[PDB]
């Protein structure tokens, strides 16, 4: 009961300091495909790309494969 | 005059209209209150952290003490002497000549003198209200049943700074940090920033107490 | 009340203002004067209308003292 209680405490008392504001890697780097350009068939092919990387646990072989080519995408 | 010693302190500071017993069963303190006695009759109290032992590190004893008067003198073999004590205003042995052992020669008194009523009535009114909404918090009455009422009959300055600040328990480097600067109203304002500093942890454990009550039936 | 170690203790109150006609090489200075000018302005209630805003202006200006700290006399 101690346990949990407090470390429960703990995980709300820690989101009064910094909020997370910053977008992650993957909403940043939805914004970066909008903004700059795109030919829009291409775009959609790069949302597509992003959609299907964003279900994925990281660390995964193709993960790295996706991202490659999603950051010499963009 | 002549020779003035020096009595350390526990961590409990005492103030004008502060009645509460001492205890000096420090085997080096007892020579002073003696010296003390045949010295004015008054003790010198300066501001220490907790009770140890018969060395005194230089660095607990900093720029501001207060007066105790001495009363009653009861013998009690117990080490604890009931001394009513009155404080006429706050100062200190001013000038430190080195040891061993602790004493220096000081000299005359050090205060601030009242002056713009106004915004003292306006600290007034705002500490008036911030002791009336601090007492329905938690449990610290601490006084005895003489004053039932007459609790909202006396608007001086320096009383009620040494009575808010007096019966709120704080950590105590904060009750001894108050002390040093001797202007009229800064002291005052550290005061209502540190309650603002409360009433701040009040609203951040109910809220964080919302928010983990919500954490319990949502999980 | 003269002080004789370089400090004088005098008190003074302007009665009226003049003009410079002549200056003087030092030692030692001196000045000469000229005769006295002003004119008085009719419809005097509209001043003190005005005087009145100023001295409100300056009564809100008062109570107003943060960050000198000066006295409610």
């Amino acid at each position: 009961q101690r346990e949990y209680y407090l470390r429960e405490q703990m995980k709300a008392i820690q989101k009064e300091l910094g909020g997370e504001d910053g977008l992650s890697d993957l909403e940043a780097l939805r914004k970066k495909i909008e903004e700059v350009g795109m030919p829009e068939a291409v775009k959609t092919k790069a949302l597509k790309e992003l959609d299907r990387l964003e279900r994925m646990q990281q660390g995964s072989p193709e993960a790295t494969v996706a991202r490659t080519y999603l950051d010499w995408l963009t | 005059r002549l020779e003035l010693p020096v009595i350390p302190l526990r961590n409990t500071v005492i103030l004008p209209h502060t009645t509460t017993p001492v205890d000096v069963g420090r085997a080096k303190s007892k020579r002073a209150v003696e010296e003390a006695m045949g010295a004015d009759r008054l003790i010198f109290l300066v501001a220490q952290r907790d009770p140890e032992v018969d060395d005194p590190a230089p660095d607990d004893l900093y720029t501001w003490g207060v007066q105790a008067v001495v009363k009653q003198a009861m013998r009690l073999p117990d080490g604890t002497l009931q001394v009513m004590v009155e404080a006429r205003a706050r100062a200190q042995v001013t000038d430190y000549i080195p040891g061993p052992y602790l004493r220096a020669r000081g000299e005359v008194f050090s205060e601030i003198f009242p002056i713009d009523e106004a915004v003292v009535r306006v600290l007034v009114e705002e500490l008036k209200e911030a002791f009336e909404k601090y007492v329905a918090n938690h449990k610290s009455l601490r006084l005895d049943r003489y004053q039932l009422e007459a609790v909202k009959g006396t608007s001086d300055p320096a009383m009620l700074a040494d009575t808010i600040a007096y019966h709120a328990t704080w950590t105590v480097a904060e009750k001894q940090e108050i002390l040093e600067l001797t202007d009229l109203e800064a002291r005052l304002k550290k005061v209502l920033g540190l309650l603002s500093r409360d009433l701040e942890r009040f609203e951040l454990d109910k809220r964080v107490a919302q928010r983990v009550k919500e954490q319990m039936d949502t999980n």
